[PDB]
RNA sequence: AUAGGAUAGCGCAUUCGGUCGAAUUCUUCUCUGCGGGAUUCCUUUGUAAUUGCACAAGGUGAAAUUUUGGGCAACAGCAGGUCUGUGAUGCUCCUCAAUGUUCUGGGCGACACGCGCACUACAAUGUCAGUGAGAACAAGAAAAACGAUCGAACCUACUUGAUCAAAAGAGUGGGGAAACCCCGGAAUCACAUAGACCCACUUGGGACCGAGGAUUGCAAUUAUUGGUCGCGCAACGAGGAAUGUCUCGUAGGCGCAGCUCAUCAAACUGUGCCGAUUACGUCCCU
């Protein structure tokens, strides 16, 4: 085995004694601030996605999110009743991911 | 910005790690240009073969044989 | 009167080396054969390293035992049967006489 | 990298010294020659032989051959 | 009474056997499993499935019920088993039962699209070896 | 859920003397407190009758109050005797569900506990060991 | 009664085409319905170039331990994701993929003895293109209120036009730009 | 169009539809008749013990005699073991390996017997479960109502 | 359809491995002992040839270059490992309060620490709760003992427990293993599931610890192992210098079996499932 030469068991003790937390933290991080995304409908938002969420050519829940400041899940409940009263319709559809956009005319 | 230039044959792969290969190219313009039927020697990075077409953006300089 | 016959070995040349013999002298007895089977080759592996003392690269042994398994169903007697089994079989090779109802 | 190793070019000049006239321009026909007058444990070897009779024979009928030797 | 025209054919992705039954009907039906092609999951499998029919065209399955059975495999590798049993299937019908002008159209139609719509995959799983976490992968070796 | 928030939304909501986020739903708010928890605070909702769908800020004074009295006493709203965490207290031996502080007060009672029969997990608790039959070399290490 | 292939059956190939002259040889247009086929585009060197671009867009999205092996998944993102490219740009979708490997990748790199700039081959062009579009929408979405295909639409669309906000383009002109201090 | 006959096919039967369907729109019948007998149990217990949690549909034992009786009739004479495999996953073991674990047989239980209560499972002759005439009946029949779109 | 898009059908309409129904016919799938088949075989106004040995692209083809993957593998050695495999062994050591051999108990696990190799992660290309379709390699019970030649050990299926948790516990039947398990319902995977969560150390992540209960064993304390409810405010948000393995059904991912095994896989040995990026080179580093 590697025997370290002319190491002592006081050395030893004293190596094991100090290597005790200090050395850590080899990434950057990069923190990032947080999003204050309210998870009810007040009446000024829910006004917005009534009128102005409609008329947008792109529309996906995400990006009503990010307009209302609003969460996605509640962002997603939104936009199916804007379906079931045919103000936007939904162009592809699965379990986990729905896009819709504005009617024409 | 750009000239496209057709790969007239493979000079074989330069330097070590074989990773660059001198190729032969002429020159892509239509008849009667100053840069028809020219011909340079460049430096290739990336899979090549005969009949390839590049952009070369720079028609001046021409490689060092190898 | 059904009578099976069951031949399983070691050996894949003795293994059918009784078992045409066992058409074979059927035939000579005109008696109705249910052709002989093929049953599913089985192979015994066991897998062990090489050394006896664990140093070095360890590489590992697969040792391999086939066994080869033939089955003919004839409506012969007991008596007739045992005409077409007294013969002398090679080493390694077991014949099983089974009545099917 | 497909050379013929000198067991499989012995026996296909062998084979062309002995059975020149049943030989051929084919390699299925002659491969036909060779397993009947060839022994060997092996039938990757016959067939390799097979294809270098055919190519001694295309050899042939081109010029004489180094190591052939027809009386 | 009328004569009975059936084919059998099969596929052979991977472990997968998909063996498809080809006979003459009233009405064209072709059902893997049981299971119609319509309601084949997912949507990107049941596209492969319904490309024994697409790139020669749905007349030429008019009055066919096609029974596909699949075992073994995995669900894309019975899925290219069964596409490959129901357009082999077509070939060998049209082999049996017309002339030889057509199903060599067909068949050309199908090897211009994919070779293994009609020619089964050679690829096969390779063994695991000792000192070896797969086929290939060596044990991590430390020199220190 | 396409329900305005009312104005007694609350962020912070109180509930057996811990904070518990409002914007959370109720079953997953509910677990905020110590002695519940995801399986347990889907029971007490069921008990309450609440909707799980809701937000924690919408609760009422009532009902927080109701849910309080199910984490409370489980036993007495017909939660099962299996679902608990004291099912046979060494001390008392009558079945009951700790919650809040008493799941930290109950836990320093075990360590004091077993420190003063100077039994061998008493033992490794006041030296800071492990006492689950692990291995502490390689381990730990801070 | 035969009728030419459309992606998911909505997108048609009919009339696609790289503006770019390279690249001609090397990006397929070939029509299909799905991008999921089990063929062996390894087997020769350049046999990679005559797969479809979606298929090789959908083996883009194959990467890491968790995205490994999952094809049918990176399809049915593929699917969602032309949608969007659909909204936004009002275009063939398939035609904005065309566009945006065509332009994803720079024409000019360096290497290596000192450091020498050198023209970049078109079998590289195409596939630093799709490995560059992948690569930056996989990071953008990584933790990100927009979902994949979100963030894989916006990055092909941004490419298609040549603008600096793709990643594929970001990347492109640092890459030249060095390429031309080091002629 | 979308509900209409193909041409020369008339009605439906199982594997003739949807899955999910059919045992969307059967849990719908088994609430909406409500003859069917809730074990009291399924309030509070799990599906299985490889779940972490309890399930989050408040009809799902509604959907899991559906499913049952689905699974009954692709495969005669299946008892709670086999079905157990069906209903099974993959369990989180923390730091160490996920395995398959297979469903518990006792919700299983709880199914065939409601479902047998109901007329439609009869104990097949030499062990097993087995959809009777009735319930080859039900199944068919809702099949058809689903392939129609009326869905209750 | 409570909003309901896309996706084959246009002489006889489909289903029904419990309808445990009969009859007839056959070998398309499956089993397999010997065979066949592939070799540079065929073609370039290709490279080379200035004889040749060959090579590169394409063709034929299931397979196109050691067909693919293994096994075997010369001669010279190493003071490499093993005297802890043997009733392999020379010399030497102990040899009746023994360095033999049994039995009891403890230890091999003990933790300021350093290192190798794994496992699980850091989440939305996700976690939960449902539903669908779906592999392959394999293992299964006992004597010159014990009971009346079989019968019990071994593996299972079904039922029950159940007039109410899991894990259990019981009863019946089958299997000496292509016969029962088994139509082997594996997990990745899929779902237009109109399901919950919505970017936060958070329903991510389960380390750590508390109380109840059951099972294996002659014995569970230093938790043997499951299952239930709690803890989760334990780090961990992608990892510095460094560094491993890999070319196609491969890497990576995903389970399953065998093996150790009375009980216990983060191991190894195989197995199948989903399945790529890149290169078709070079001698810069080793
Ligand atoms: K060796
Ligand atoms: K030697
Ligand atoms: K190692
Ligand atoms: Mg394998
Ligand atoms: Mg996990
Ligand atoms: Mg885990
Ligand atoms: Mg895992
Ligand atoms: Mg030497
Ligand atoms: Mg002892
Ligand atoms: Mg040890
Ligand atoms: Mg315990
Ligand atoms: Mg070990
Ligand atoms: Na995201
Ligand atoms: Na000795
Ligand atoms: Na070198």
């Amino acid at each position: 085995p590697p025997k370290a030469g002319q190491t002592k068991k006081a050395k030893m003790e004293a190596a094991n004694k100090g290597a005790k937390k200090t050395t850590k933290k080899w990434s950057k991080g990069q923190s990032r601030e947080a999003l204050q995304n309210a998870v009810m409908f007040d009446k000024e938002t829910y006004d917005k996605l009534r009128s102005e969420v409609p008329k947008y050519k792109l529309i996906t829940p995400s990006i009503i999110s990010d307009r209302l400041k609003i969460a996605v899940s509640i962002a997603a409940a939104g936009l199916k009743q804007l379906c079931r009263e045919k103000l936007i319709r939904l162009v592809s559809c699965s379990s986990k991911t729905r896009v819709y956009t504005r009617i024409v005319q | 910005q750009a000239q496209v230039g057709l790969i007239i044959k493979v000079l074989g792969r330069t330097g070590s790690r074989g990773n660059v290969t001198q190729v032969r190219v002429r020159l892509m313009a239509e008849a009667g240009s100053p840069d028809y039927n020219r011909t340079i020697v460049r430096n290739v990075k990336g899979p090549c073969k005969e009949n390839d077409m590049l952009s070369l953006m720079e028609t001046e300089r021409e490689a060092r044989r190898l | 009167q059904t009578v099976r016959l069951t031949i399983t070995s070691r050996n894949a040349k003795a293994v059918e080396s009784v078992t045409s013999q066992l058409l074979t002298r059927a035939r000579d007895e005109k008696v109705t054969i249910h052709g002989p089977v093929r049953l599913p080759t089985r192979t015994l592996k066991i897998t062990t390293r090489k050394t006896p003392c664990g140093n070095g690269t360890n590489t590992w042994d697969t040792f391999e035992l086939k066994i080869y398994k033939r089955i003919i169903d004839l409506h012969a007697p007991t008596e007739q049967v045992k005409k077409i089994t007294s013969f002398t079989m090679e080493s390694g090779v077991d014949v099983s006489i089974t009545i099917l109802d | 990298g497909k050379i013929r190793t000198k067991t499989v070019k012995r026996a296909s000049r062998q084979v062309v010294e002995k059975y020149y006239s049943k030989l051929n321009f084919d390699f299925y026909q002659n491969k036909r020659v060779i397993m009947d007058v060839t022994i060997a444990e092996s039938k990757k070897l016959k067939n390799k032989i097979a294809g270098y009779t055919t190519h001694i024979m295309k050899r042939l009928a081109r010029g004489p051959v180094r190591g052939i030797s027809l009386k | 009474s009328y004569a009975l025209k059936q084919v059998q054919t099969f596929g052979k992705k991977k472990t997968a056997i998909a063996v498809a039954t080809v006979t003459k009907a009233a009405q064209c039906n072709i059902k893997v499993n049981g299971v119609p092609l319509q309601q084949i999951l997912p949507d990107t499998l049941r596209a492969k499935i319904m490309e024994a029919i697409t790139v020669v065209g749905s007349k030429y399955y008019s009055r066919l019920r096609i029974d596909v059975a699949v075992h073994g495999g995995g669900q894309v590798s019975q899925a290219y088993a069964a596409r490959q049993a129901i357009a082999k299937g077509l070939i060998a019908f049209f082999q049996k039962y017309h002339n030889e002008v057509e199903k060599a159209a067909l068949k050309d139609k199908f090897l211009a699209y994919d070779k293994f719509l009609l020619i089964a995959d050679p690829r096969r799983c390779e063994p695991k070896k000792w000192g070896r976490h797969s086929a290939r992968t060596r044990f991590t070796k430390s020199y220190r | 859920s396409l329900t305005l928030i009312p104005d007694h939304f609350q962020h912070i909501v109180r509930l057996l003397n811990t904070n518990v986020e409002g914007k959370r739903k109720v079953p997953f708010a509910l677990r905020m407190v110590k002695g519940v928890g995801i399986r347990f605070a889907y029971l007490v909702c069921k008990k309450a009758g609440i909707d799980v769908e809701r937000r924690a800020g919408t609760l009422t004074a009532e009902e927080l109050e109701k849910i309080a009295e199910i984490i409370a006493d489980p036993a007495k709203f017909k939660i099962p005797d299996w679902f608990l965490n004291r099912q046979r207290d060494p001390k008392t031996g009558k079945t009951e569900h700790l919650s809040s502080s008493m799941v930290d007060t109950r836990l320093r009672d075990d360590l004091e506990r077993l420190k003063k029969m100077r039994a061998h997990r008493g033992v490794r608790h006041a030296y800071g060991l492990r006492v689950r039959g692990q291995h502490t070399c390689t381990s730990g290490r801070h | 009664s035969s009728k030419t292939p459309k992606l998911f059956n909505k997108w048609s190939f009919e009339g696609l085409e790289t503006s770019e002259l390279a690249l001609r040889d090397h990006i397929s247009t070939t029509a299909a319905y799905v991008p999921h086929t089990s063929g062996r585009w390894q087997k020769r060197r350049f046999y990679k170039a005559r797969m479809p671009i979606v298929e090789r867009l959908a083996n883009g999205l194959m990467f890491k331990g968790r995205g490994n092996g999952r094809k049918l998944q990176a399809a049915r993102l593929l699917k969602h994701t032309l949608e969007i490219i659909h909204l936004l740009t009002d275009e063939n979708p398939l035609q904005v993929v065309v566009d945006a490997v065509s332009k994803g990748a720079p024409r000019e790199d360096s290497t290596r003895v000192r450091r020498q700039a050198v023209d970049v081959s078109p079998m590289r062009r195409v596939n630093e293109a799709i490995y560059q579009m992948c690569k930056g929408a996989r990071e953008a979405a990584f933790r990100n209120l927009k979902s994949m295909p979100e963030c894989l639409a916006d990055e092909i669309v941004n490419a298609s036009k040549g603008s600096s906000n793709s990643y594929a383009i970001k990347k492109k002109d640092e890459v030249e730009r060095v390429a031309k201090a080091n002629r | 169009n979308k509900i209409h006959r193909i041409g020369k096919r008339k009605g439906a039967t199982l594997k003739d539809v949807s899955a999910w369907r059919w045992i969307k729109t059967a849990a719908r019948h088994f609430k909406q008749e409500g003859k069917i007998f809730v074990p009291n149990c399924t309030e509070i217990m799990k599906s299985s013990h490889g779940r972490e949690r309890a399930p989050q549909n408040p009809d799902w034992y509604y959907i899991r005699c559906a499913a049952v009786l689905r699974a009954i009739y692709l495969r005669p004479g299946v008892g709670y073991g086999g079905l157990s495999k069906r209903f099974g996953n993959k369990k989180n073991y923390g730091s160490r390996p996920e395995h398959t674990v297979t469903s518990s047989t006792g919700p299983l239980h709880w199914a065939c017997k409601s479902l047998t209560k109901l007329g439609l499972v009869e104990p097949g002759a030499q062990s097993g479960q087995r959809l009777t005439r009735k319930g080859h009946k039900f199944a068919d029949s809702l099949a058809f109502q689903v392939q129609i779109r009326k869905f209750g």
